[PDB]
RNA sequence: GUGUAAGUGCACAAGGGAGCUUGACUGCGAGACGGACAUGUCGAGCAGGGACGAAAGUCGGGACUAGUGAUCCGGCACCUCU
């Protein structure tokens, strides 16, 4: 299934971005780099 | 009764070059103040023109055929560099400042890259 | 300062022989070979992958260069074949490598074929390209008999510049191909 | 030429039953290759 | 079994030849690329053609494709 | 052949392959389409900070049209609100 999951920042740790993914294709916690507004730069967003 | 069975390699090369030049002409076009620098490269020479597509003319042109750029004893890359400088300040004389580089369906490297940076360092920014 | 003897032979005497046989109007109508393509279609590799690795080693030892795996471009139920799994390996030989492989094959591999009675000269197709196939891989001394575990034949094709079957067969015969007589 | 993707080449001397010395590159590490039968001694090529 | 149908999508040409338009005005609403964008005409995510500059819509053909262009009407 | 129904298209490829990458962004948005209303749809362009590219440039998910549920009520994270 592709459940709704949340990607939080690393520095301030706000659960900003959400999206779906297959829990069996990528059971490991996702890692992607996205734009964080308040910090104003591009940092990776980690799963919760 | 000597009929070759298939296409010659020259025909295949010409058709492929024309097709992949046309495929890149989708995004590249030249205007009056932003003309298109189209380069044609052969095994012995190289040619460049400044084309304004909306009307279909050539503001400036340069090539290796002319004897002035024939005189340099340098290698083909050197000839391309000289041709790039020549097209650069010919365009300077033509009132053209900014251009778009049409590579003519060839890979951007070797002689083509050589005269590309030759034109770039001569003041024609693109 | 070094040339394969087959290339020297073709450049010196075989070219002149073809010229006098066919009286070409220009010196670049002389038919010369272009490339030699080796195919070994496993087919049974749809079950087990290691057959493909074995074919890879066989082609690497025979030709001298790493072969290319050909994927199955169509899914067929009778052969239980789907898209994506390997089917056969293939090597394209050109220039000095092709000349040396041709020399080695002609002078060593063909006489090593058990009860080798010749190659039928009827295998050309219009443009003078010869396609023949073997049954095993033991004819080459590059690959050891004890090393092998299962026979694996190949499909050798020699595409030439020639336009007709007669010119291609003449060029191959002058090259030293052991054709039959019909 | 991709360096590490192909086997090794070496001056190989092909020896036939007739004793012909054939210096030509191949991949066999023995240096000299001894072969019992070839085109020079095969019945087919010799007309026997 | 029958009786299921979809709502009409109101596709077609919205501005016809000679009509003057403003920037960003939708010209045609289409599923495929039946009309291809021309000069001063863009293409949307759903193949919708919209005007990139003010002017008069002009329907033309280019290399066998029917295209839609915008004629830059003369300023008074 | 285009993930998937059919239709409209796509060979200039939107079809096939490879390299890097996360724009499957943040604040917006002139002007429009369609509509009883609520919905819904397209969008040039500006700023920030990025990806790819030599560059021009393209990128606010997927060739397009289906894959979804208003309001109330409640949960979680942040806020320089009370």
């Amino acid at each position: 299934v592709r459940p709704k999951i949340t990607l939080a920042c690393e520095v301030c740790k706000h659960r900003n971005y959400i999206t779906k993914k297959n829990r069996r294709n990528d059971p490991d916690r996702l890692e992607i780099k996205k734009f964080c507004p308040n910090c104003g730069t591009h940092q990776p967003h980690k799963e919760s | 009764a000597h009929k070759p069975v298939g296409q010659n390699i020259s025909e295949v090369r010409r058709n492929a070059r024309l097709r992949r030049h046309a495929r890149l002409r989708k995004k590249v076009a030249g205007t009056a103040e932003v003309p298109r620098l189209v380069v044609n490269r052969s095994a012995r020479h190289i040619h460049v023109q400044l084309v304004n597509d909306l009307n279909g003319t050539t503001l400036a042109a340069a090539s290796s055929i002319e004897a002035d750029v024939r005189a340099i004893d340098g290698d083909k890359k050197a000839h391309s560099v000289r041709v790039g400088q020549l097209i650069a300040e010919r365009a300077k004389a033509a009132g053209v400042e900014t251009v778009v580089f049409d590579r003519g369906g060839y890979t951007y490297g070797g002689r083509i890259a050589a005269l590309a940076d030759a034109a770039r360092e001569a003041g024609l920014k693109f | 300062k070094a040339l394969p003897r087959l290339k020297q032979r073709y450049r010196e005497e075989i070219r002149e022989a073809l010229q006098q046989e066919f009286n070409y109007a220009n010196v670049m109508q002389i038919p010369g070979v272009v490339k030699v393509v080796v195919n070994m279609g496993v087919g049974d590799a749809a079950r087990d992958a290691k057959l493909i690795n074995g074919a890879i080693n066989d082609l690497a030892l025979i030709t001298g260069q790493k072969p290319e795996v050909r994927r199955a471009r169509k899914s067929i139920a009778q052969f239980k074949l789907r898209e994506g799994m390997p089917i056969g390996a293939r090597v394209t030989l050109r220039g000095d490598r092709m000349w040396e492989f041709l020399d080695r094959l002609i002078s060593i591999a063909l006489p090593r074929i058990r009860d080798f009675r010749g190659l039928s000269p009827k295998q050309f197709d219009g443009t003078g390209n010869y396609t023949f196939g073997l049954n095993e891989q033991s004819m080459f001394h590059e690959i050891d008999v004890d090393s092998i575990d299962r026979p694996r034949g190949m499909d050798i094709t020699v595409v030439t510049t020639a336009t007709n079957d007669a010119e291609g067969r003449a060029l191959l015969r002058a090259l030293g191909f052991p054709f039959k007589e019909n | 030429m991709k360096t590490g993707i192909h086997p090794e080449y070496v001056d190989t001397t092909v020896q036939c039953g007739c004793g012909h010395s054939f210096t030509t590159r191949s991949t066999k590490q023995s240096g000299t290759i001894v072969v019992e039968v070839c085109s020079q001694c095969h019945p087919f090529y010799t007309g026997k | 079994r029958n009786g299921r149908d979809s709502a009409a999508q109101r596709l077609g040409v919205k501005r016809f030849g000679g009509q003057v338009v403003k920037a960003g005005e939708i010209l045609v609403r289409q599923r495929g690329t039946h009309f291809h964008p021309g000069v001063n005409v863009g293409r949307g995510g759903d193949d919708t053609l919209f005007a990139l500059a003010p002017g008069a819509v002009e329907f033309g053909a280019k290399r066998g494709r029917k295209t839609v262009n915008i004629v830059p009407v003369a300023r008074p």
